[PDB]
């Protein structure tokens, strides 16, 4: 479930 | 010792500020205030962590696949040893001090509802205190955690992942060098810190345990399926500094 978090998070900034 | 290396100066710069976990101190403590103050601290650790390592110089040219499963394989040591460094740093290490809002004495760690995992984590902190780590090799050490776990068939950047974690091991190497001189100490401490970080995998399995049963108590078997790569042995494979 974080790896949809981290995903989102590292493309972002 | 004096001047210190530009890349530890930089990792220093990109170190997160300060997360506060929205704990309210004011009201007596409760197995579920505690556990709901520590899973919204913790989210907030993660993005921060993602934040922290697209500052990282190496990380953001690997595979974003290797970037992602990296952060995936690697933030519950990376959180357990920002508590360790922090506990040791404003409280001699004597309690978890897990964010300025949330600081868990000896008798409040009794009776958090979760006791046993108190005293798990605490001995990342005592140990920094037999060994007085210095903020520069703390530094080195807590990105070697980034790069200390990867896929059984390796990664997709994997000659690009081996120089980045090359390149930071001699990087603790001048962190040490700062107050060990000597080949014979400064040799012996490399040992030190590095077996450290080794013994960290056994523990890490440990709260990913902890954190599965946690979650179980409060409701499956797909669930269950997707937390065993990270508290089973054989199914990633630990990157260790001795054998
Ligand atoms: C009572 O503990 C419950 C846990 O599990 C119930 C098992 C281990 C905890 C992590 C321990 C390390 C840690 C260090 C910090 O500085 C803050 C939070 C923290 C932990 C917590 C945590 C909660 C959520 C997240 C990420 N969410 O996306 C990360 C860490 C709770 C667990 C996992």
């Amino acid at each position: 479930g974080l790896e949809a978090i981290i995903r989102k998070a590292l493309m972002g900034k | 010792i004096q001047l210190i290396p530009p890349l530890i100066n930089l990792l220093m710069s990109i170190e997160p500020d300060v997360i506060y976990a929205g704990h309210d101190n004011t009201k007596p403590d409760t197995s579920s205030s505690l556990l709901t103050s520590l899973n919204q601290l913790g989210e907030r650790q993660l993005l921060s962590v993602v934040k922290w390592s697209k500052s990282l110089p190496g990380f953001r040219n690997l595979h974003i696949d290797d970037q992602i499963t990296l952060i995936q394989y690697s933030w519950m040591s990376l959180m357990v040893f920002g508590l360790g460094w922090r506990s040791y740093k404003h409280v001699s290490g004597q309690m978890l001090y897990f964010a300025p809002d949330l600081i868990l004495n000896e008798q409040r760690m009794k009776e958090s509802s979760f006791y046993s995992l108190c005293l798990t984590m605490w001995q990342i902190p005592q140990e920094f205190v037999k060994l007085q780590v210095s903020q520069e090799e703390f530094l080195c050490m807590k990105v070697l955690l980034l790069l200390n776990t990867i896929p059984l068939e390796g990664l997709r950047s994997q000659t690009q992942f081996e120089e980045m974690r090359s390149s930071y091991i001699r990087e603790l190497i001048k962190a040490i060098g700062l107050r060990q001189k000597g080949v014979v100490s400064s040799s012996q401490r490399f040992y030190q810190l590095t077996k450290l970080l080794d013994n960290l995998h056994d523990l890490v399995k440990q709260l990913h345990l902890y954190c599965l049963n946690t979650f179980i108590q409060s409701r499956m078997s797909e669930v269950i399926a997707a937390q065993l790569p990270k508290i089973l042995a054989g199914m990633v494979k630990p990157l260790l500094f001795h054998k």
